[PDB]
């Protein structure tokens, strides 16, 4: 009831024969469940939660240099010593200046300096680590019939939301009129947190590689640093210049973010303002309809007249939704709601909104449904005073075929073998699909880790070449199908 | 400079949205069409080196292709 | 505050008929979106909410109030007028800049 | 039971800026954007701006921008509506009308049943 | 899929845990702990192969 | 490595659960499992109630439990008896090789 | 298992009083012997830590270049010196133990530490 308005909604239709779908529920997307006389409900992944998460390290952007002192040595006699260059909070450089008479030296040639100069940080950003026992995913539930009813309900929403976390893997949750529904929840797969790291600058923060995050050329302290005064490699936010080989001088180099912010172009805005809230990613879990009835199954269907208080509307997804008040008697009942052909010979369109009902006579009932493609005629009500509302879809079967095969790739893409999960009822099939993806994909990651878009493309497009003048062609075909995909996946790549 | 290494391929990227994606996808290219724009001449030197170890048209193009990707790249 | 939406300043109808006040806006609140509100608001008492979506309402609110919109008008129908129906009926829309704007409001008298 | 409850009516003289409060009671505060709509005694409701406790956010009509400051307290759950250089005109009954943010947090859309829950109501004279 | 370490588990005095040692199989695997009404039932991924 | 924060006093009627806070940082309490909790009544040496967070010496009875959460754990009493009531310090060994004590709560229990 | 220390001593501020705490029921040798204060009404306070098997010693930074802590193997007891005295050491002094690793060495306390205390020493100025 609350994924109609969503542009990523996929349907997962049917269960199996223990009665369970595998679905990976992504943050961006909805997905609506549908099996045979089992109530149709929406499942949204609508938070990740980090809890108690430890700084990792800490990183200086925009750092200060003060008490700079200098100490100079006659040529050949040294080095020079400076008491603050025995503090490692003073950053020091070593170089050799023209000296002689005019300065004060007794012979002519290079002379040691040496600078130092207090080191300083302004602004850091911290890096975070999150153990996957602290994550906290959040799921809505809504039994997907149609109940405008927010005030009328003494919840006040329709959804239950129910907290899925590492400790426990199975989550039962009670929707009222419904019996239960039992989540068996993999938030360890989800995302590698011990391979990720929750980099808050100020006042924005990010979801990064831990490797890439523990590469940065930065100033950094250690996440137990607690003085906050020893940072490690200094050198990088400071520039030491001795133009003429005349003097020495130190200064530092100016606010780093900004510079952070171009290279964390890759990266996914995460939330750390008031807690640790991932909105990416995905979880899958296993759906388990096995206490899962329909509501209001022993009423009668409704012997009374249908206004439309909503005129149908199709839906991103090809399905026409409508909101139909009851004006007759016998409050609550069934409404009787049929996808015919014109004759009305044939029910040609399947109800989402499976068991529509009308609760109360005041309140009004959103109905949705699949339509056929072509036209299609809506009756609702029994025939004194029914209505028939013709519809016509626009497409094809050819097209959303397509268009289906363009949405499981993409979804390949994105989630890797974890799409041979979604909507997956165990199989042979699918279970050999998904360690042959897995073992190429675990190929293609080490391949082609930490290049763009672009470098994926010029070597999808140099494979693809390599193949097609091949003279064997079993070699070429699979040099050009590699070639393909890489061509697919780095157009797909980024965002 | 951090900003050098950016956070591109890291295997991370979900369906969501990630930073300066829109804008950052085509960075690197509007880049170099500038740069071989400003600096003329070096192009002409890297087509005809890449012409000169060639042996295949296609060998010529990728080493063309590669210079001139790498020329403005690497600082 | 973009402009009031207008509807008549006052309206009058005998107990047991149908009343129905009419809320203009301009394309941007009321004919763009569907955020229609009615709030009725008897004198020294805080607005109550009898129509949201231009048509549905509340739990504790009858099937006496219905609403409609039309292009750009809205209109809010009293079925079984009363005489307990005496209060300022403001209609507000949420604009398309992201503010509200409510309507001047129409009193409804009974006889 | 949902009950938003404000501070009592005050007076005040024209170059003077009150401060109004409305407490939240019966439902999570942070969860909801707390809306002020003004009235003056016969006059139109005045929607003024709105402050989303769930993290602060706020907005205000152009008419109010100027000079009026919506303010949250998470730990009392209350919504603060101070108004500045407050001049004659300025006498109103002020309400706080209550919407419902996204699961996000953020309030971007509204939710179609807004204002559904009003105080009491404040009147300030000038 | 997996095999127990800490043989033969037993609860010698209810207000005092015991600790198992296990060895669960290479990927994702279910640690089952107690009998159908209240068992408690933990995920488990072991990232090696 | 400064002494962990604990309310001053803490009360509860009997047979109520009452809880305990310690907080330290990420080298006191929110770094290691070396938190424990130690019972001292007026004029005597303290006990050693929980350790490792959670466990209990052998003597100590049932009632107390102990939870860590972040740079925070916790101390919670179910019967409170009249003999609960004394003195209770938290200590944790930092990530320095010292030990911090908390600056101890007193339970009320009438 | 019985930790026992020195009767209670009176000291005029700046003198030096040494505590003792005498180990009973248990290896001494193969258990660290620490040291924990307690100002009258204030919390516990940790002064530092004997290792019995070896001498080897750690002071609390509080009480580094005064607090002096040494053993008798023979005859069991751990020692507790503290010179210089001031107003503010007015306090018990208690003794703890803990179990030291298989190799003596004690850098990593055991879970369960501080488990046996002795009645504690009073040390007034
Ligand atoms: C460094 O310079 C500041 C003035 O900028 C001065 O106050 C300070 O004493 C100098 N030395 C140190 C160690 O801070």
């Amino acid at each position: 009831m609350r994924c109609i308005g969503i542009s990523n909604r996929d349907f997962v239709e049917g269960v199996s024969g223990g009665s369970w779908v595998d679905i990976v529920l992504e943050h961006g997307s909805c997905v609506t469940t549908m099996a045979k006389n089992k109530p149709t409900l929406d499942f949204e992944l609508i938070k990740t939660e980090a809890k108690h998460p430890a700084t990792l390290r800490k990183y200086c952007i925009e750092a200060k240099l003060t008490n700079t002192t200098t100490a100079s040595r006659c040529p050949t006699q040294g080095e020079p010593s400076l008491n603050e260059e025995q503090d490692k909070r003073f950053v020091c450089k070593h170089s050799m200046v023209d000296r002689g008479w005019g300065n004060g030296c007794g012979l002519f040639g290079k002379g040691g300096i040496v600078t130092c100069a207090m080191f300083t940080c302004k602004k850091n950003m911290e890096g975070k680590i999150v153990q996957p026992e602290n994550l906290e995913y959040t799921i809505v539930i809504t039994p997907h019939s149609g109940e405008e009813n927010a005030v009328g309900q003494d919840t006040g929403k329709h959804g239950k939301e129910i907290k899925v976390t590492p400790q426990s893997s199975i989550t039962e949750a009670e929707l009222t009129g419904y019996g239960t529904v039992t989540m068996e929840c993999s938030p360890r797969t989800g995302l590698d947190f011990n391979e990720m790291v929750l980099l808050q600058m100020e006042n924005k923060a990010w979801l990064v590689h831990r490797q890439w995050f523990l590469d940065l050329p930065l100033p950094w302290l250690p996440g137990a640093d607690t003085q906050g005064s020893n940072w490690i490699q200094k050198e990088t936010l400071v520039t030491f210049k001795n133009p003429h080989a005349k003097k020495q001088d130190v200064v530092v180099l100016g606010s780093q973010e900004g510079a952070m912010h171009t290279a964390l172009t890759g990266a996914t805005e995460i939330q750390m303002s008031s807690g640790n809230l991932l909105f990416t990613g995905h979880l899958k879990c296993r759906l388990r309809m096995d206490k899962l009835q329909l509501k209001g199954m022993s009423y009668s269907m409704c012997t009374g007249k249908f206004k439309v208080v909503k005129e149908i509307a199709e839906t991103q997804h090809g399905t026409i939704v409508i909101r139909v008040q009851y004006e007759g008697d016998g409050s609550p009942c069934k409404i009787p709601f049929e996808i015919m052909d014109l004759e009305k010979r044939h029910v040609l369109g399947r109800l989402i909104t499976v068991n529509p009902i009308v609760t109360e006579k005041d309140s009004p009932v959103n109905i949705e449904a699949e339509p056929p493609f072509g036209d299609s005629y809506i009756i609702i009500g029994v025939e004194p005073g029914q209505l028939k509302l013709s519809w016509f879809k626009k497409g094809s079967s050819i097209g959303q075929m397509f268009e289906t095969t363009m949405r499981g790739a993409k979804r390949m893409a994105i989630l890797g073998d974890t799409a041979w999960d979604f909507g997956s009822l165990g199989g042979v099939f699918t279970s050999i699909g998904k360690a042959l993806h897995q073992v190429f994909g675990a190929i293609y990651g080490a391949a082609f880790s930490g290049v763009s878009w672009t470098m994926k493309i010029l070597i999808g497009v140099v494979i693809t070449w390599i193949g097609m003048n091949s003279r064997s062609t079993s070699l070429s075909v699979s040099l050009v199908l590699v070639g393909v995909v890489t061509l697919y996946l780095g157009v797909m790549v980024q965002a | 400079s951090v900003a050098l290494v950016p956070h591109v391929g890291m295997g991370l990227e979900t369906r969501t949205e990630t930073w300066m994606s829109s804008e950052g996808a085509w960075k690197h290219a509007q880049r170099i069409e500038t740069w071989v724009l400003r600096h003329p001449g070096f192009t002409i030197m890297a087509a005809i080196l890449a012409y000169t170890i060639g042996t295949t048209y296609f060998q010529r193009v990728l080493i063309f292709i590669l210079l001139t990707a790498v020329a403005p790249s690497m600082t | 505050s973009q402009s009031a939406l207008t509807q008549p300043a006052s309206v009058s109808g005998s107990p047991g008929q149908s009343i129905t006040i009419s809320c203009t806006g301009t394309s941007s609140d009321v004919g763009g979106f569907n955020y229609v509100s009615w709030f009725q608001q008897h004198p020294g008492k805080a607005p109550k909410l009898m129509l949201y979506d231009v048509t549905s309402r509340p739990s504790g609110v009858s099937s006496r109030f219905s609403g409609s919109k039309s292009g750009n008008t809205a209109s809010l129908t009293i079925s079984g007028l009363q005489a307990e129906d005496e209060a300022d009926y403001y209609c507000s829309s949420h604009t398309s800049r992201g503010t509200w704007v409510f309507g001047g409001g129409t009193k409804l008298t009974v006889l | 039971e949902v009950q938003l409850v404000e501070s009592g009516a005050e007076v005040k003289k024209p170059g003077a800026s009150v401060k109004v409060s409305c407490k939240a009671s019966g439902y999570t505060f942070t969860s909801y954007a707390m809306h002020w709509v003004r009235q003056a005694p016969g006059q139109r409701l005045e929607w003024m701006g709105w402050i989303n406790a769930g993290n602060g956010n706020t907005k205000y009509s152009q008419k109010f921008q100027d000079r009026v400051t919506i303010t949250r307290d998470t730990s009392a759950s209350t919504a603060y509506m101070e108004l500045s250089s407050l001049r004659s005109e300025d006498t109103a009954i002020y309400y706080c009308a209550r919407d419902k943010v996204d699961d996000y947090g953020d309030y971007w859309f509204p939710t179609l049943w807004y204002f559904d829950y009003w105080g009491q109501g404040t009147l300030v004279t000038v």
